[PDB]
């Protein structure tokens, strides 16, 4: 940056803009943090529901293998073929696409859900509900993580502005001010010396 | 000296002149002429010339000029956020302001002194270009409120007409302007 | 100095394009050196010897070991000789003035010795008039076939364009070719920074019937594209590369390829046709809609050729 | 440049500054006075009971704070959008717009202190009674609730 | 959507129509997770916390460019009938997300 | 004129004076009076004045003052966390630090110049208030290590008694002081 | 500011300088001497075999390198936080903090050269035995290992 | 004064001298000697000395020197990103470039003027160290493309030998260099 008055004014404008940008990003981060701490409560509820559903479904399965022979129940359970029910649509949260698992998961898709065991059909119902709870937990956690990453980005930007950019502009301002003041001092000294020489000439020779 | 506007001669001229057409080195470097710094320029004759514009150019010409000035001011405000986070972090309603400011500065304020037609512009032609740009901005804002993305709004073919309005001859412009206005309305009606 | 020597070696007019009668009169060179070091002087002398250009050159040499006050007369004598040759023997002279910074240093010495009131940074207030009396002795005259072209070389002390010498020279001269240190470090030769460079009279000698119909528009489009590339370079230092749109990345690649293929040519002599071909090959990286400055006829005629066809 | 010797010494000898805004000027507002950088050191002595009205100082402070918040939120909306703001934030946004359009933009009208305070209270009514933390409850009960149509109908 | 966990829950998940596999050891769990994640079509690959706590920590190198398949630690069956500190899990996740590691 | 501390007069003064009391408008905006900032102020006389304090106010006064300074420094360090997440989010220890800082600022560093009694404070009164605050902090740290939730600590009336220490007269302060110390020991021992 | 004429002209004349840090002073470290801007030109002519101990110069150089690394990683952490660090960077941060707390901060206590070198080697012991490029293998074998337990 | 390079004396010298050896206070603070800034320094004698290097050091010394210079330039380019975004963000190739730049700085550029052996360095020794560094760089780049990890590369024993090559005697250097090149090949042969 060349030391000139207009460059000094430009640097000062950059300083003011950087400070205002720090304030703006701080407000953005406050909004993000509020949303994040709401999402944390949502995630807590979702995980509690998942725990309840897991307990119920596992209890159903255990009693499925208790009233019926474990081998027969296990064979029946493994006889159900795998299937796809999830749709991996995307939702735009804070300018960032995030997956949303809008799964249909039809009940009629399953094959051989019941057989010789009596309760095994009910067990499949509990595990289907547990899969639904798992998908809910996924939907909550993914967007929570995205909000967290956005907060990290904003904090990195704010810290960069406050620890690198602004000190640099301040240093440049100081340097240009010193250069300009030195030039002014030199000009004044030259004028004074020339004026004194002229006065001496007038006194000596008029 | 040194492009320093703080020089004594420039500062003594600021206090005695009625118009100040400040030139920018940034614009000149990228061969954007006339290279007038809109932010630092001013005119004190605008209020005194309004009756003439109303009687000679158009009854609502001052309103159009004020609208263009306000749009440029909003662009100047949003440039700070752009430099802070970038154009993609902005919302659609503000990206529209940014891009309409670009359209003004490339299709209206730019002028080719060595072009046979664009070297000279009449108040009527400038009025027509301003009305085109403001009509497009109104339609685009209304559409963005309806849910159309800014990427589509920028790809419409009518922007080529607005861009080439500069190079149309003085005799041709009165019909080209009506055609362009009809095309603007039709193009945005097509988006729905 | 390398760029000046290269221009002296390669400079030629093109009567074929302009329609003038077939003629190949070479330039005469008047080389005025002020405070030139033995290194630079040896370079210049060896280069002129190699190109066989001494037989049509007159050299005025003021070395760095010589008196400083002689520099007040060297440019004037050189330009007197150049004007004599041009306007009394129909020559086409090319004057090279090695360091105008040294001339201004001698000017300041004499000014301070006389105890005058200086202007900026101690330089005399009449430096503008002095440098004008030197620079304004070039041109062409009505009813005469000769010419005088000046290519002064001056070192900006700390790469400062606001220093008095560069400022006054720019205000007097018809443009300037400004070198950049950033390009130099990358390895680009000649390291000409197009954005700060300028040529006021470019519009006189380019166009239909002079060089080609697309010269001005191609130049303007190159300037616009390179400015956009530099701006995106600045942005990526804030946002990061992964967030750039496709268009921004296109412009960034254009800036890089422009820097590495158009500016960086080494010591090779390019005809205007090859230069415009490379320029069009570079513009072909950008989408066809991006070329706002160029008319559609020229785009249709010249757009499309790939940069690979030239190199790689 | 507020650091130039003339403005600097004038501020160093005087008792405040009314600063004009180029942004407000180029948005069409007249007179373009930016409240945020403006100050009047001796104001607190010449406002109160027996001079102006008993609610002057607190109305002024609340107006200052509300306009500052409105400007900040106006810059935040460009990034975050309106749907991601709280309702109080949107009210501050609307307050900033109305403040610029009706308080700063008076044209060649001549306003008595009563009219100006009426407009100020009308603008403050656009914010919930409860975010007006700088005004005492007596003044709020006395003056809160006017309608902006008193000035919006004839700016 | 797939689940790698203990066989008892894996077979129940299969009974729910979801792809699933058993697990025996942390290295085996990681190998199974890598095998699943390598192939496409799987949007959700759950994993037990007992054998592989942080599935992202394990298979980050694979999906960083193809993040369609989500990963989700799933409750351990051993702890299923004695309770697990969900609050602790979210404390760890908040620490992972914002770094402050602060809550009450 | 501008408030810059790099000015030659301020730099020359700070080279020669032994104390600097940084009045700040930001504190006054927060209704904190005297509006003296304790993070930019300094005194170069404390080491030389220590013997006088040990003989005239109390033998442990310097260590208590140092403890108060350390607490204020800690609370300054925690601001970057309180800003991003409110006070409620901070854990018990950090919340205790924040709140002992609040108590200090409100009950020892603030002083109403227009009050009959609070306008003047003797060294004995200041020493008593500091000792009360530090004893409360010690007991509260013990409680937090014992498992008492901080929301329970903040409800103790002993904090209210420390709130009014400023406003007790000089001739009455000694009584108030040993009484309040006894009730400080009583509160946390009784609290479960 | 060093670039003031008085410090600048003193620096070109004197044989080094002991610079004081306002940051260390604000943290409560006495004497608040920041090694990085401080130098002693005639150090090498007064330390070594028969002039104290043979490991003096290499220990000094290693301390300077380690403290510079720690300061760099501390600058980085103020931008990107602590969790994003490698184990090596974490060790260097811990070394920088321990350096400031135990080596620079000594109050009014008079330390023998041997005590200071023992503390320095204890601080260097916090780093891997292979990160000490400035110390010859013999000295590293001789002294590496002690814990921060000086009394 | 103040390390300012814009001064009359430095500017007068730079218009004549054929080289420019710019010392940096930042490097001296970190004890990086000779403390020459390889970004600001320049020499106008490099092209003229190529034949001598080719006939007295090695036929490919200029190419090796250019390779080292390019690596330093790339490291300088990536430092601006790293200082803000953190090393982990960079891809594997950029990480390797930065670590090889660190190796070049600490193992080749730095020189101890007070060491018995490191005080002096012949051109053959510099050529050997450069060839070692570039051979390791090529092997590391190939390994990274072959799926090896950067953390694994950074812990190889051969790095220590490269780092101590400058402390080896002039008479012992050729054997050290042969062994080091063999081990550079072997280390990445084992990694595969």
């Amino acid at each position: 940056v060349s030391p000139t008055r207009m460059n000094l004014l430009q640097r000062r404008g950059q300083l003011r803009l950087a400070q205002k940008g720090v304030d703006l990003l701080k407000k953005k981060r406050d909004a993000l943090v509020a949303e994040f701490f709401g999402l944390v409560r949502e995630a807590m509820e979702a995980r509690k529901a998942l725990d309840q559903a897991a307990k119920e479904a596992y209890a159903a399965l255990l009693l499925a293998q208790a009233f019926d022979g474990p081998e027969v129940v296990a064979g029946a359970a493994l006889g159900v073929p795998p299937l796809e029910g999830v749709e991996a649509e995307v939702e735009n949260v804070w300018g960032s696409k995030v997956p949303r698992l809008k799964a249909t998961f039809p009940d009629g898709a399953l094959l051989s859900p019941v057989g010789t065991p009596a309760y095994t059909l009910e067990a499949s119902r509990a595990f289907r509900r547990y899969a639904e709870a798992l998908i809910r937990v996924a939907n909550t956690e993914t967007r929570l993580k995205k909000i967290g990453e956005e907060i990290k980005k904003t904090t990195r930007r704010v810290n960069a502005l406050e620890q690198v950019v602004i000190p640099g502009i301040r240093a440049q301002i100081r340097f240009i001010q010193q250069v300009l003041e030195q030039r002014e001092r030199e000009d004044t000294f030259r004028l004074k010396r020339i004026k004194g020489k002229i006065e001496a000439r007038e006194a000596e020779e008029e | 000296p040194g492009g320093d506007m703080s020089e004594p001669v420039t500062q003594s001229t600021l206090r005695i002149v009625g118009a100040f057409w400040r030139l920018d080195a940034s614009l000149a470097f990228r061969r954007h002429f006339p290279a007038i710094n809109w932010n630092g320029s001013y005119s004190l004759f605008t209020s005194a010339l309004d009756p003439w514009y109303r009687e000679n150019v158009a009854e609502d010409y001052p309103e159009l000029r004020d609208a263009i000035s306000e749009l440029l001011q909003r662009e100047a405000g949003l440039q700070e956020i752009v430099q802070l986070v970038g154009p993609d972090a902005l919302q659609d309603a503000e990206r529209l302001v940014i891009e309409v400011g670009r359209i003004i500065r490339e299709d209206f304020l730019q002028q080719n002194a060595y072009h046979e037609v664009d070297a000279y512009c009449s108040m009527k032609k400038a009025y027509g270009i301003m009305k085109m740009i403001l009509a497009f901005y109104k339609e685009a804002e209304a559409a963005i409120k309806r849910g159309v993305s800014i990427d589509e709004i920028l790809q419409l073919p009518v922007l080529e007409r607005i861009g080439r309005a500069r190079y149309v001859s003085e005799e041709e412009f009165p019909a080209y302007f009506e055609e362009a206005m009809k095309e603007i309305q039709g193009a945005f009606k097509a988006l729905a | 100095n390398e760029i000046a020597a290269q221009i002296a070696r390669q400079a030629t007019v093109r009567p074929d394009l302009s329609g003038e009668g077939e003629k190949e009169e070479p330039f005469a060179v008047v080389f005025a050196a002020m405070g030139i070091t033995q290194r630079e002087l040896s370079y210049f002398i060896q280069e002129f010897e190699r190109t066989g250009a001494l037989s049509r050159s007159v050299l005025f040499l003021n070395k760095a070991d010589d008196p400083t006050i002689e520099r007040i007369l060297t440019p004037r004598m050189a330009l007197t000789v150049a004007e004599y040759l041009a306007f009394e023997h129909d020559y086409h002279v090319l004057v090279i003035l090695t360091d105008m910074t040294n001339y201004c240093e001698a000017l300041r010495e004499i000014g301070a010795a006389r105890e005058e009131i200086p202007g900026r940074r101690g330089y005399p207030g009449y430096m503008y008039t002095d440098l004008a009396t030197i620079y304004e002795r070039a041109g062409v005259v009505e009813g005469k076939k000769g010419s005088v072209t000046q290519i002064p070389i001056l070192s900006m002390p700390d790469d400062d364009r606001t220093h008095p010498i560069p400022d006054l020279t720019g205000y007097i001269t018809e443009g300037q070719i400004q070198l950049s240190r950033e390009l130099h470090r990358k390895g680009i030769y000649p390291p000409i920074d197009p954005l700060p460079s300028l040529s006021r009279l470019m519009n006189n000698g380019v166009g239909k019937g002079k060089t080609r119909e697309d010269h001005k528009q191609v130049s303007d489009q190159l300037y616009s594209a390179y400015a956009n590339g530099v701006d995106i370079r600045k942005l990526v230092a804030i946002i990061g590369e992964d967030a750039l749109t496709e268009n921004d990345r296109r412009y960034l690649q254009f800036a890089d390829a422009f820097e590495r293929f158009f500016i960086n040519q080494g010591q090779q002599n390019r005809s205007i046709e090859e230069s415009l071909q490379i320029a069009w090959a570079l513009l072909s990286m950008l989408p066809q809609g991006e070329l706002k400055r160029i008319s559609k006829d020229h785009i249709g005629k010249y757009y499309g050729q790939k940069l690979e066809e030239i190199w790689g | 440049d507020r650091t130039h010797p003339i403005p600097d010494l004038t501020g160093y000898i005087t008792e405040g500054q009314i600063q004009l805004s180029r942004e407000l000027h180029r948005k069409g507002i007249y007179p373009p006075i930016d409240p945020l950088p403006s100050l009047s050191r001796l104001m607190n002595n010449g406002v109160g009971k027996g001079k102006t009205r008993e609610d002057h100082k607190q109305v002024s402070d609340q107006l200052y704070s509300a306009y500052a918040n409105g400007v900040d939120i106006r810059k935040l909306v460009a990034i975050i959008g309106e749907d991601a703001l709280t309702e109080n934030d949107r009210r501050y946004l609307q307050f900033a717009d109305a403040f610029e359009r009706f308080f700063i933009n008076q044209g060649q009208q001549n306003r008595s202190i009563e009219e100006s305070l009426q407009i100020a209270w009308a603008l403050l009514s656009m914010l919930p009674q409860g975010e007006l933390k700088r005004i005492s409850k007596d003044h709020i009960g006395k003056y809160y609730g006017q309608k902006l149509e008193e000035i919006w109908g004839a700016p | 959507m797939a689940v790698i966990a203990d066989p008892e829950t894996a077979q129940g998940f299969r009974l729910a129509g979801l792809e699933g596999y058993g697990a025996s050891s942390a290295e085996e769990a990681q190998s199974l997770l890598e095998t699943l994640v390598e192939r496409g079509g799987y949007a959700l690959v759950a994993v037990d916390e007992a054998l592989l706590p942080d599935p992202e920590r394990a298979v980050e190198r694979l999906m960083r460019g193809r993040d369609l398949p989500v990963l989700l630690p799933i409750a351990g069956l051993k702890e299923a009938f004695q309770g697990h500190d969900v609050e602790g899990y979210m404390r760890e996740l908040v620490r992972k997300t914002i770094g402050f590691d602060i809550k009450l």
